[PDB]
């Protein structure tokens, strides 16, 4: 009822989707520290983009890659500094949890 | 890839065509202009010669068991990194400009662009941030 | 076919970087006033294979008390590293074929620092870290490098690209303090003198150890014949020799650097000059 | 021609020159930077259009600037502020974005470093939450703006699509059940950035709202979460940062209802009025005068706070909105239970304000004083005023 | 169905300065009827002249000086349609087969 | 601009409302548009083209054998 | 269809800031320079600026006084508020040549001779 | 820039005659779609071919041969 | 040469106090500081263009072009003493 | 187009697996392997500049400091609790929910899209950038600033 | 906004400048009155953009075809 | 296990990739057969139009 | 350096060979010394164009 392009045009949709909604659930439902939150939020913000990309490609206009820079941008510095404020916890907590970073237990 | 429509195939119609692109050669000049393709076999390749080279001594070498031999015998880091992070992230905003041929205006945007980032960079450099003392 | 001309790549590669550790030992002994492997088949021209099927014939040892995995798989991804970047050197036709390679060089620093984790030495702990470091900081400077070649590469039609087989056919005169700092980024990303403080194989073994000295002089040929495309104005066998004899020359006259001094001089002197001769050839190019 | 675009040239100018003047003056051993407030001042004086939103929004940083002492600390406000003003001109979502995320950045940076004494580690956590639950949030607003790009091929802000949009906006404003993290904030971070929060983007994000949005739905059931439930907790928290915190989200909750009844003038002179006694808050030496600022939150007559919820509540009646009224009258009134509370325990007690030791003798008395003169503005504001 | 094909990108691009010179009314007819219109059924006419034209001179062409022709688009193809490369092939191809007539 | 605007009030008052969003496409890019042919010229660019094809001055429709 | 060859030597004459108007009044120029706006401002605008100049120099001179500094920060807080200042003025007057503002005074200044 | 400007004429040249002939053969193909469509929905009750869904502007098709998967 | 420079001490201690304090100038040993345009020229050369890399490179190729002293073991011996 | 399909499914394949590990180095090594494999079936949509450029930036420099991080910080807590705890039962359920059956997709009424392969121009993309878009391209600029001075302000000493 | 990624202009941007003018050129006091009067153009704008109509009418004619050779196998 | 997690990192792999395409493909299913119904439907709609407009 | 001087001029000849070998490999693979060009849309809209009329070419060859 439906062509090869079909095809990969929706399975790259609900791959998309999949993926964002796991980034979005896995860290927080797996019980992982932070490092992982932010990795999975950097996951989210890829899975973005590659709709992005994706939706670009599907109109020949230039929005998509102008959303996919700034994504990499913010994406990036907010991981960036979220990590030095865990490393100063890290060390200011230190003597007396251990356990300090997971706070999904 | 093999084309699924006949505009794909630029409205040439007949079975000939379709199991002709089915077991095609690969050709830069063919159908398949700046493909990548050769990169993937290429990791094939690799991850099959390594892994041979992996075994191999498990095969032709004699084995003893010891308990001996079977033991091994900070932020400056994190500036470093961070900041390679965002110079990077730079320099790709950077790349694009280097490969048009920009006008006047857009040169002034550009010197903007980095006027910014060298800012950023002194005033790193002027508070000591860039003396790896620790 | 495509398979055939990976593996008639390959082939070369090995044999010649068998040959570059031969002569790179025998010309240290030139310029040492001693002969160097001489025994070892006819003027010792069969050192390396015998090397390479010593260590193939080597017990591999594993540590248990850490992921094998990854202590097999790093040199390993090294290794594949190396091939794919003489891929996408000579069979390619990426559009940002010299934007591919930088990134594919950038992923090469993971290799030491697998290894580094893998196994439970401290001071390999440390030492991969520093290397590390040092190859990222100077990834940046030969990225702006690049950056200042880009700016001058156009084929015919009009299109400002990275092929390889579009670049001129003549030494670029006008960027040789560009070029000398370009070189000299390479010294340091294959850990050669003077910034081979940094081993991390200390733990490895066997054909892994011989996997991460063909990854590292394989990069070290794929930033030669880089080098001799961009400023050499063109790829040619004669032109990787001669930049290999100069890198042998410059290791055996020269001590290394310590850690926060090639630190500090990467980031103090190479990568703000690389910004301003970016912006000078912008300019000028305009 | 860029010549219709010069001020945006100046404001980088002038980044740029206080960068290095800001450089120059730490090599000489200097210790205070009034002066770089005032070019920061200036600055901002300048940058600012000539609309009475964006000018408000820039004498209200202007008189914020006075409660900080650090340089980075005073570019991240700037940059901040740069945000919030280019969101009152976020004619599309990408810049909206943009500058929501750049806000949330510059707050997250600012809460981090301003930390001292024990109270740093609990700063340091609530801060990662927040900026952890800021990434999902924006995570969840981009993969909404890119399904409205795919179905609408353009940057039209509307579709079933914009619901999600409003749902990040809310969540800007802590819009309980989204509240919590207003909360966790107000938990431990010291008050001069708290009194940042609680004015700035808030302002920015109504004016947005009334500038460039539409949706076809409501947001009355939210109203009720955040009216009740900020209500109740301002009733049962002994916490005075949580007692204000909950009264914010009560505060917010108000503010919405008059959003979804439209009629912007009272949304507008409540924003006001609430943003001059947050103001008069968190700069208070005395506490004399901290009942005022009760009872010009609890809707006594005499002063702002009655006037402004009372044509809120006019305005609701003028769409006979009679369930989130009727909710909002109930709230007002489990309001002034705490806010007696607050009275008891800031009015009927000795008299006793401690001394200056290191010079700046009550270095906030004139901005103090000049927030208290709000009995004198009922007479002004009685009459149609603020449309 | 009729099968409607022109000659390859090399004879395109070795034949193209031609165009100009013995086929530009259709060149320029067809594009102001795709500057006016969309619908590629209303061009119909002009379409069919262009090929017609386009193949006709291309029998032209092998007609007087094939094999000059021939080589000047091996060269052609060989470089992948840098001109620079077979100027002498040009030279010849434009000596056997003027793009204008001359002594006319 | 793409990603801003600045609303002002003609201080004489003779400018009217439109979207600003098409004002900018429009000066931005321009529009184009087409109309549909007369039926009649098809016919008769048809026939002329029959002709000239008739008439030998114009070639075939496929450069092979 | 099939696409436009590319225009590698050629970019758009495109401002990113588009004022969606058409002017008003008489034009002399619509792409005048820097100098052009030098050679034609006004002294209402010459006249703010060293009002800002001045006002930002007392300024500067107090607000240093207190780290023993004032002399560079009132210089470089005036050389902060004249650029400001000119940068406004030299606005204004390219938005008077390029007809979106009254230009009565200045169109029988810049043409010589089609003063009349 | 001199060889890119010959190249730039040169292209410019070429666009209408590639433009006419896939007009004409994309012409062709909606004639044999057609003709297939006129075999297949011959005994349905109130189908028509040949039914433009568009009003005024013409609708290229989606997909095109110059548009593949690099790798 | 055997003199120091400002930058070039390998320290911390040292290097705070060379850019905050001027007592390397004091001490002779320390190259003095460049008086005119040819004299900043040099100094450029000297730390620029690396010019002593360059020498101790040379003298390794003559190295390389230069004789050996080793000898063929076990066709050929050293020299040894009756003592021995 | 087998291998294509396969790929693009093993995107969401390894997104969940970052999620379901216990080990950190595992989690980052997944996460990396997500990233190489988004970018090349990016690449068979024609972008072949932005899939370096992610490639470039999130290996070389963030999982680098992310790998950092963990190893400066995270001596192993797996047996403590990461496996003795477990994991939330309304999390997977609710994720289940979310994308195995996905009751709200971003196409919503649709069910069926074309996907087709596109033309980078990285020619267009500078025009774009820096003609259409230069504000954004500052507010970047800042951006980063942003990101620079917050960090080196937050430094633990 | 409009601007085409390997064009000037997007594939469908001519029928979105198409629904914007009919927007524009209206009088009525509400975008909601005027989007009534112009459904036309923002249908074929809707068709431009993502092809339903024609989709469901090849997926009937398949299904008359499924129909044609499973109902239907006359042999010669 | 090292080979025992290669195994059952091979085992997913191979599962996943042959068995969410049955699932995207019964998607399609019914979203065509959800199609089909909704255009009967207006066509019927339409049919009714036709009748009782004249 | 005579004892380096074989390895010297192996390495230059190992090099030659490869490069040689990968040339005659790859041009009969191409059927062209330009393959390394750069390319466009354009170009790979005329390469596509030409290699599918070449089949229709094949096509309409065993028709005669």
């Amino acid at each position: 009822y439906y062509t090869e392009g079909e095809i990969f045009g929706t399975t790259f949709m609900y791959t998309t989707n999949m993926m964002f909604w796991a980034g979005i659930v896995g860290a927080v439902a797996f019980r992982r520290n932070l490092i992982i939150l932010l990795l999975s939020a950097e996951t989210v913000m890829l899975a973005c983009n590659m709709n992005f990309l994706f939706t670009a490609a599907y109109l020949n206009d230039i929005t998509g890659a102008i959303m996919s820079i700034t994504i990499t941008t913010i994406a990036a510095c907010e991981t960036a500094i979220g990590l030095a404020l865990c490393v100063a916890y890290f060390h200011m907590r230190s003597a007396t949890d251990v356990e300090a970073l997971n706070m999904l237990k | 890839y093999n084309a699924w429509s006949p505009a794909q195939r630029y409205f040439v119609e007949g079975d000939h065509v379709v199991t002709a692109e089915a077991s095609r050669t690969f050709q830069f000049t063919g159908l398949d202009s700046g493909s990548f393709y050769p990169y993937v076999i290429a990791t094939v390749i690799a991850t099959a010669i390594s892994t041979v080279f992996i075994v191999a001594p498990l095969v032709i070498a004699p084995s003893r068991v010891d308990l001996d031999k079977s033991s091994a015998y900070s932020v400056s880091f994190y500036l470093v990194s961070i900041m390679y992070l965002l110079f990077d992230i730079e320099i790709a905003y950077l790349f694009p400009y280097a490969m048009t041929h920009a006008s006047l205006p857009m040169y002034w945007t550009m010197n903007l662009f980095l006027a910014i980032l060298v800012a950023g960079f002194a005033y790193e450099w002027g508070m000591g941030a860039l003396e790896w003392r620790e | 076919m495509i398979v055939a001309s990976i593996l008639i790549l390959i082939v070369p590669v090995l044999l010649s970087v068998a040959m570059f550790t031969l002569a790179e030992r025998t010309v240290m002994a030139s310029m040492q006033r001693r002969f160097g492997p001489q025994v070892s088949g006819i003027s010792g021209l069969l050192q390396p294979f015998w090397d390479g099927l010593k260590l193939g014939v080597k017990e591999p040892v594993l540590p248990d008390s850490s992921s094998a995995g990854a202590f097999a798989a790093s040199p390993m991804i090294s290794f594949v590293l190396s091939q794919v970047a003489w891929v996408g050197i000579c069979i390619s036709d990426a559009s940002f074929q010299g934007l591919v390679i930088m990134a594919i060089s950038s992923l090469a620093v993971y290799g030491v620092m697998l290894a580094g984790w893998a196994s439970n030495s401290k001071y390999a702990f440390l030492g991969c870290l520093r290397s590390v470091a040092l190859m990222v900081s100077y990834e940046l400077s030969l990225g702006a490098a690049l950056l200042s070649i880009g700016l001058f590469v156009t084929d015919g039609t009009g299109m400002k690209c990275l092929n390889f087989a579009e670049m001129p056919t003549t030494p670029q005169y006008a960027m040789l303090p560009l070029c000398l700092i370009f070189l000299v980024c390479i010294l340091a990303e294959t850990k050669r003198d003077p910034f081979d403080l940094p081993g991390y194989n200390v733990e490895y073994s066997s054909l892994g150890f011989a996997l991460f000295f063909i990854a590292e002089y394989a990069n070290m040929a794929v930033m030669s014949a880089i080098a001799s495309i961009y400023f050499l104005g063109g790829f040619s066998a004669l032109k990787i020799t001669a930049l290999f004899f100069a890198f042998v020359w410059t290791r055996g006259t020269l001590p290394r650097y310590r850690y926060d001094q090639f630190m500090r001089l990467g980031w103090k002197a190479f990568l703000p000059l690389t910004l301003a001769f970016f912006a000078l050839h912008a300019s000028v190019a305009i | 021609x860029x010549x219709x675009x010069m001020i945006e040239l100046d404001l980088c100018f002038g980044l740029l020159l206080l960068i290095l003047f800001g450089l120059l003056s730490l090599r000489n051993g200097h210790v205070s930077l009034a002066h770089i407030r005032f070019i920061c001042q200036c600055w901002l004086v300048m940058i600012t259009p000539l609309e009475v939103q964006d000018f408000a929004l820039c004498i209200l940083t202007v008189v914020l600037l006075q409660s900080f002492h650090s340089f980075e600390a005073l570019l991240f406000l700037l940059l901040a502020y740069i945000g919030q003003l280019y969101m009152m001109h976020s004619c599309n979502l990408v810049s909206f974005y943009v500058c929501l995320e750049a806000q949330t950045l510059c707050v997250v940076v600012l809460c981090g470093l301003l930390a001292r004494g024990a109270s740093t580690s609990f700063s340091v956590e609530a801060a990662l939450k927040f900026l952890l639950l800021s990434a999902m949030v924006s995570g969840m607003a981009l993969f909404w703006f890119s399904a409205m790009y795919q179905r609408t091929g353009s940057l039209d802000m509307v579709g079933q699509e914009t619901f999600w949009i409003l749902l990040v906006m809310l969540f800007k404003l802590g819009v309980a059940p989204m509240h919590m993290w207003s909360v966790d904030l107000y938990g431990s971070i010291p008050k001069s950035l708290l009194l940042y929060l609680s004015t700035a983007p808030k302002l920015s994000l109504f004016t947005f709202w009334a500038s460039s949005w539409h949706h076809d739905f409501s947001v009355g059931v939210f109203i009720l979460f955040s009216m009740f439930i900020g209500s109740i907790g301002a009733y049962g928290q002994p916490a005075l940062r949580s007692l204000f915190a909950y009264s914010t989200i009560n505060e917010i909750g108000l503010l919405l209802l008059a959003v979804e009844t439209a009629g912007f003038h009272t949304l507008y002179q409540h924003l006001g009025i609430y943003i001059i006694t947050q103001l008069l808050l968190w700069n208070l030496t005395d506490k004399r005068l901290f009942a005022l600022c009760a009872v010009s939150l609890a809707g006594l007559p005499p002063f702002a706070g009655f006037f402004g919820k009372a044509w809120i509540f006019w305005h609701a009646m003028s769409v006979q909105a009679f369930s989130l009224l009727a909710a909002a009258l109930f709230c007002t009134l489990l309001s002034l239970v705490y806010y007696l509370r607050v009275i008891r325990l800031f009015w009927t007690a000795p008299v006793h304000t401690a001394a200056s030791f290191t010079g700046a003798p009550n270095q906030t008395t004139l901005t103090s004083a000049c927030a208290v003169a709000l009995a004198f503005a009922p007479v002004m504001l009685v009459k149609p005023f603020v449309i | 169905s009729n099968t409607v094909r022109v000659p390859y990108s090399h004879e395109l691009y070795a034949m193209s300065r031609h165009v100009v010179f013995r086929a530009e009314k259709e060149h320029k007819a067809a594009v102001e009827c795709k500057g006016k219109h969309d619908w590629p059924e209303d061009c119909k006419p002009e379409s069919e002249a262009l090929v017609r034209a386009t193949n006709k001179l291309y029998k032209e062409i092998m007609e007087k000086s094939p094999e000059e022709f021939k080589e000047y688009a091996q060269c052609l193809d060989w470089y992948g349609l840098r001109f620079s490369r077979c100027r002498d092939k040009q030279t010849a191809f434009e000596k056997a087969f003027p793009i204008v007539d001359a002594k006319k | 601009t793409a990603g801003f605007v600045w609303r002002e009030v003609d201080p004489t008052g003779q400018a009217k409302n439109r979207n600003h969003t098409y004002m900018y496409n429009l000066k931005t890019f321009g529009h184009r548009s087409y109309t549909r042919r007369d039926p009649s010229e098809l016919q008769a660019a048809a026939t002329s083209v029959e002709a000239r094809v008739k008439s030998g001055e114009l070639g075939g429709l496929s450069p092979l054998a | 269809t099939w696409p436009e060859p590319p225009n590698y030597y050629e970019a758009p004459k495109h401002g990113f800031k588009v004022t969606l108007e058409n002017p008003t009044f008489p034009i002399i120029n619509p792409d005048p320079n820097i100098t052009d706006a030098v050679t034609n401002m006004r002294s209402e605008n010459w006249g703010v600026v060293a009002g800002l100049a001045g006002l930002g120099y007392v300024a500067g001179y107090y607000f240093g006084a207190k780290v023993h500094w004032a002399k560079p920060t009132a210089l470089f807080t005036s050389i902060f508020l004249g650029k400001s200042g000119l940068l406004w003025g030299m606005s204004d007057s390219a938005h008077r040549l390029m007809g979106f503002k009254e230009n009565s005074k200045e169109v029988a200044a810049n043409l010589p001779h089609v003063m009349q | 820039r001199f060889e890119a400007d010959e190249i730039l004429t040169v292209r410019k040249i070429v666009h209408p005659v590639l433009q006419a002939e896939w007009d004409l053969r994309y012409l062709e193909h909606l004639k044999r779609e057609r003709e297939e469509e006129a075999k297949v929905m011959k005994n349905v009750p109130g189908w028509k071919v040949g039914e433009s869904t568009t009003r005024h502007r013409w609708l290229a098709p989606l997909e095109s041969w110059d548009k593949r998967p690099l790798v | 040469g055997t003199e120091r420079r400002p930058g070039e001490s390998g320290a911390w201690k040292q290097i705070e106090r060379q850019r905050y304090a001027s007592d390397w100038e004091n001490d002779p040993t320390f190259k003095r500081t460049p008086k005119n345009l040819a004299e900043v020229l040099d100094d450029s050369a000297s730390m620029l263009l690396l010019t002593d890399v360059w020498r101790g490179m040379a003298y390794t190729l003559g190295a390389f072009f230069d004789k050996k002293v080793t000898i063929m073991y076990p066709f050929e011996k050293g020299q040894l003493s009756p003592r021995f | 187009m087998f291998f294509e399909n396969s790929a693009i499914l093993l995107c969401a394949l390894l997104s969940i697996a970052v999620g379901y590990t216990k080990s950190p180095f595992m989690s980052l090594m997944y996460s990396v392997m997500l990233f190489i494999n988004s970018s090349f079936v990016l690449m068979m949509l024609g972008f072949e500049f932005l899939a370096l450029v992610n490639l470039l930036v999130y290996v070389g420099a963030l999982a680098v400091l992310f790998l950092f991080v963990i190893m400066l910080l995270e001596i192993p807590a797996t047996e403590l609790r990461a496996y003795s705890r477990g994991w939330s039962t309304l999390g997977i359920f609710v994720f289940i929910i979310n994308g195995v059956f996905q009751i709200t997709p971003s196409m919503g009424p649709r069910g069926i899209i074309t996907g087709l392969p596109g033309a980078e121009s990285i020619t267009n993309l500078g025009h774009a950038l820096y003609l259409y878009f230069a504000d954004l391209l500052i507010l970047n600029s800042l951006v980063l600033t942003v990101a620079l001075f917050g960090r080196f302000a937050i430094a633990p000493v | 906004a409009g601007m085409g990624l390997s064009t000037g202009t997007a594939r469908c941007y001519d029928w979105y400048m198409d629904y914007l003018k009919c927007m524009d050129e209206r009088k009525e006091p509400m975008i909601a009155l005027r989007r009534e009067h112009c459904l036309e153009w923002l249908e074929d704008y809707n068709e431009c953009l993502h092809r339903e109509k024609e989709r469901t009418r090849r997926q009937v004619i398949e299904r008359e075809r499924r129909a044609q050779l499973a109902g239907g196998s006359k042999p010669a | 296990g090292l080979i025992r997690n290669i195994a059952t990192f091979a085992t997913a792999v191979v599962g996943w990739s042959v068995g969410i395409p049955f699932v995207v493909q019964a998607r399609m299913n019914g979203y065509v057969e959800r199609n089909l119904a909704t255009y009967d439907a207006a066509q019927r709609q339409k049919a009714e139009e036709a009748a009782i407009g004249g | 350096g005579w004892n380096a001087l074989p390895s010297l001029v192996i390495i230059t000849g190992i090099w030659t060979a490869g490069l040689f070998a990968l040339d005659k490999v790859q041009m009969f693979r191409e059927n062209k010394p330009a393959w390394a060009n750069n390319k466009d849309g354009w170009q790979k809209a005329l390469y596509r164009r030409d290699w599918y009329l070449q089949r229709e070419e094949e096509t309409l060859a065993m028709a005669k």
